[PDB]
């Protein structure tokens, strides 16, 4: 009847006002077995990992057009300390491990009032690299404090600025005009998502089953799942009220695996 | 095998190490991997298992380039122990290997064979 | 009718729900992603061997390297380039000037109803000459493999080493065609339509899979190195999915406004 | 686990015996000597006879 | 027979001449309840921490006097990774909680042959402080190449060096004579050991339960169990033959629990 | 008989196992842990309180600080010093020089007879005196408080607060003696005999428990302040286990062979 209180491990999240909980596929996204490509005895959950992880993105402001958008790869997040992020017992654990899997859940949190004009889009993505430069590098965390909304264009739409193979000089470069990866923006209602405005609701929440082209990933480098937060009504409102509204999320891993125990990684 | 002199004694410590940047290079990096104990004793020899744990069913069966498919870690030996050895007797023993498909081995997919050996 | 969109879930509707009337039979079922995807189609056009080969090297291939270019074609549906894997579609708008061609390839009517994620099914290929009466051959190797490279003396004449080997290879008469098909053979599962995984464990390039693909395929000309002609010449592949399937929602190509 | 190689004889084992684990599915048997051998292949290059 | 193996997780160790497993005061001292001095949900045990770890001790010479001994502080060991001791996901684990109790199981190696004399005494003293040094710190990791075999002495005999508490100066010192820490020399075999001499074997196995004053205790500073080690006859061998023998150890826990969960731990 | 003594258990045996004979009969029992701890003991000598008392401040004092000592005594077999708990015991073997002289005590017996590690009892106390007909009182508080130190004017005569109050306080007729039981009241669930832990998080001294006795004791003359005397008087404190039970084996002292 619009509160619900949502429990796990040794934290607890509520709110005022709920929309209803989004199953991706299935009837239980929860429900999985383990791993039939390795025969080493696996690590199922325990309790210290049974939680919710919060973390901060950037504010919205009135000054952003339409269609910018934001993204968070999910695994990848407890690795690189986005947002202020860490997962402590779980990413002490998965940076000792060669092979994981688990599914998710995740939810936002706003806080605008009847006053105001807005909305956004939450999905989720999968198979995606909005995360990557173009010279193909991960992005650096300063960075982000630039291009504090990435911006729409062509290139994006058409993916002709993917991860790129140098082919050397014995060849003659060509005009690269369309990639796999691109992105079409008045499609991305297909994927499981909820809509935020200002007059209905300050949340949502989707639960999301684990996917993959194999059992099982390895875990420094998987990125099935991303989260994605894009803008459709730019936002305004009169003089004098509240300015550049905050945004917040929580994620939580579900039915975990790990396995090949190793030492702590390290690049090379 | 062990085919030093009956009147030895001493220990060895063998481990395996998954994929990583960068391969073990210690005793303490080495201890956290999967490994085994294994003593000189009455008996002469030890088998070990390497598990497989792949991210996929089925393996590439040679490496054109490190792929996680082809490649999968290293596998190292370890002193634990200095030898002792009675007075008298020589040094520097020797030990042997073997290697052989496990239970559960499979092979797929024929393929046409490498005639270089011929010259 | 009243509703809330914002929930994601909204029940599909019909003309009685809020005016007089009733509902239309059901027709035929022309969408079934099985009976889609039945149909045979363009890939590629590669040119016939004469002689014993040389695979092409990596791509950070310099200047000055001898090889021999535009006689392998991949079987994906994805883009490649130079017989390799890629990630880019590539075009040659302005042809002139030093450096080597590079062949390019993709699969438009796929892309075009590409509306999934994974994808996993056989395929039956066949070849087409586009030579008046011309003698040829065809042949393949699996997924993860390599083409060897060498030849062996037969009465003073050299016969190239791919005519023999296990796996296979056929030949058709005079303006003949040859057809057959083949298994799901790579090792992972199903074939990512897009990707965002590496492959190797560093230095890797983000979003190029490693075995996407169902084999390699080239053509010959059954005659000893002796008889290398002074034309060149072409083939047509043709390739058609069968028992196909899907599997996750995606969204289509971005059909641009003028 | 402790053996003696000497014997000539030793018993294939698997991952559980000292460790924690199972055995995996058979797969396919393309193995099989049958199977394997059935497949056609160049022998040699001769030429044709024109008279006795 | 002689032979053994023991088996856990992704770890086995053998031996080819045993005398046997020492159960220290139970018929199953692997049995343990959880704690009743906590209200939260506890974290039993999990794949990735059923293991042996590995260390090295320090080589034993023909020098070394009798009664010399060295000491290993048991969930010391782990945090200040003393003989290169290391326990990955374990220390992981324990750096993050307030409260843990677990028992034990240790086993030491030696590498004497038929041709040699001498004999060791290896057992688990309890609440003792035999490794922090006389003004009261902890012994750093320089002190132990120093003092590679402690020494004994009347000061260690009668507990007369134990850590001090200034008494200012408005007092006057007095004369300290005694302490309730003192070590008996003749009477150690009186907790659970076992007696390595070369003529005999080469491994000794003990198994110990949990044991406080306090159903539980803090993380970062209990010290119940102590492994020790201590000379009986000192080594002797015919000129020619090897020479510094070398020890190691392995450890278990058993059966563990955790309690309030927080973050890194940090000093101040 | 033969026998491995390095496995550690060994069979007790008896005369016969390698001779004629035969065992001997019980007797009796007098080492039954129980029977052995219930006897009174001397623990300490105070001196009794005739004015509010300050307590003594922690041990980094300096000097210069205003207090009284040598007035309060601890209740366990532990060593303590100055009227607080201590790790080694102290003993003056020259009087001379400057700074006042620390209180120090011992349980003899019963570190004579700690052969293991843990312990717990009831405890009942006496109280004795050393001079000729003298009128006093004991009062006591629980382990983990603290003495209330201030006066009231009554009729204009100061009354020290320590009169009243709801924990125990006991009064003796001339020259009779004062008894009583405690419970054991400590939050830990068993005392310590001997420890290696330590009590705050950073900073602490390691091996001195926090909490390891019974409560506290003193003594007073039921007089206001203004009949404070000339000549200073003293006490003797018995202590009595009671019920007492051990956990776990350790080591007796070590007897120093002259």
């Amino acid at each position: 009847d619009r509160v619900t209180t949502q429990t796990a491990g040794n934290t607890a999240i509520n709110t005022q006002s709920s929309l209803g909980v989004l199953c991706a596929y299935v009837e239980d996204p929860t429900k999985s077995d383990p791993p039939s490509s390795s025969t080493d005895q696996p690590t199922t959950t325990f309790t210290a990992i049974d939680r919710w992880y919060t973390g901060r993105l950037n504010s919205w402001t009135k000054a952003v057009k339409t269609f910018s958008f934001q993204a968070v790869p999910l695994p990848g997040a407890f690795l690189s300390r986005q947002g202020g992020l860490n997962g402590g017992a779980f990413t002490a654990t998965l940076h000792r491990h060669f092979l994981m899997k688990c599914g998710w859940q995740v939810q936002v949190q706003c806080n605008l009032t009847q006053f105001h004009q807005g909305a956004l889009l939450v999905a989720m993505v999968p198979e995606t690299t909005l995360d990557v430069k173009p010279d193909g590098k991960a992005k650096s965390l300063q960075e982000l404090n630039e291009e504090q909304w990435v911006e729409m264009s062509d290139d994006y739409r058409t993916g002709k600025n993917m991860p790129f193979q140098s082919l050397g000089t014995y060849y003659r470069p060509p005009n690269w005009t369309w990639g796999p990866n691109f992105i079409n923006p008045y499609q991305v209602t297909v994927f499981p998502h909820q809509i935020l405005n200002a007059r209905t609701s300050t949340s949502v929440d989707i639960n999301v089953p684990y996917i993959g082209e194999t059992p099982t990933q390895s875990s420094e480098t998987q990125n099935s799942w991303t989260l994605l937060v894009m803008v459709l009504v730019p936002l305004d409102y009169k003089e004098g009220a509240t300015t550049d509204p905050e945004i917040t999320f929580s994620v939580r891993p579900t039915s975990p695996y790990f396995n090949g125990l190793r030492n702590r990684y390290t690049a090379g | 095998t062990f085919c030093g002199p009956m009147m030895a004694r001493g220990k060895f410590l063998l481990s395996y190490s998954p994929p990583n940047g960068t391969q073990p290079q210690t005793l303490s990096e080495a201890m956290q991997c999967t490994y085994s104990i294994w003593d000189i004793g009455l008996n002469s020899s030890w088998t070990f298992v390497v598990p497989y744990i792949s991210p996929s069913d089925y393996r590439e069966t040679r490496a054109i380039t490190n792929s996680v498919y082809s490649a999968d870690g290293w596998f190292s030996l370890h002193k634990l122990t200095k030898i002792t050895l009675p007075p008298d007797c020589p040094q520097s023993p020797c030990i042997l290997f073997f290697a052989s498909a496990g239970e559960d081995y499979t092979l797929r997919l024929p393929v046409d064979c490498n005639p270089s050996y011929v010259f | 009718s009243t509703d809330n969109a914002e929930t994601g879930v909204i029940e599909a509707g019909n003309t009685d729900t809020d005016f007089s009337g009733e509902l239309a039979a059901p027709g035929s079922n022309h969408t079934n992603v099985k009976f889609l995807f039945d149909r045979s189609r363009l890939l590629n056009v590669i040119k016939v061997l004469e002689k014993d080969a040389v695979f092409p090297r990596p791509f950070p291939t310099q200047e000055g390297a001898q090889q021999d270019d535009g006689y392998f074609c991949l079987l994906t549906p994805r883009p490649t380039v130079a017989s390799r894997p890629a990630t880019r579609f590539g075009l040659y708008a302005n042809p002139s000037g030093s450096g080597v061609l590079a062949n390019t390839s993709l699969d438009f009517n796929f892309y075009s109803l590409a509306c999934f994620t994974y994808f996993r099914s056989d395929l039956e290929v066949t070849v087409v000459s586009l030579e008046p009466d011309l003698e040829f051959a065809v042949g393949w190797f699996p997924s993860g493999s390599e083409y060897q490279a060498s030849s062996f003396v037969y009465d003073q004449l050299h016969v190239p080493f791919h005519f023999t080997g296990r796996t296979p290879r056929a030949f058709a008469s005079k303006g003949g065609k040859v057809s057959f098909v083949l298994p799901w053979n790579s090792v992972s599962s199903v074939l990512p339509v897009r990707w965002g995984g590496a492959s190797k464990l560093s230095s890797a390039t983000r979003g190029l899979p490693a075995h996407a693909d169902w084999g390699t395929i080239y053509a010959f000309v059954p005659r000893p190195n002796e008889k290398k002609s002074t034309a060149v010449k072409h083939v047509a592949v043709y390739i058609r999915y069968k028992n196909a399937r899907a599997w996750c929602p995606s969204m289509l190509p971005f059909r641009s406004y003028k």
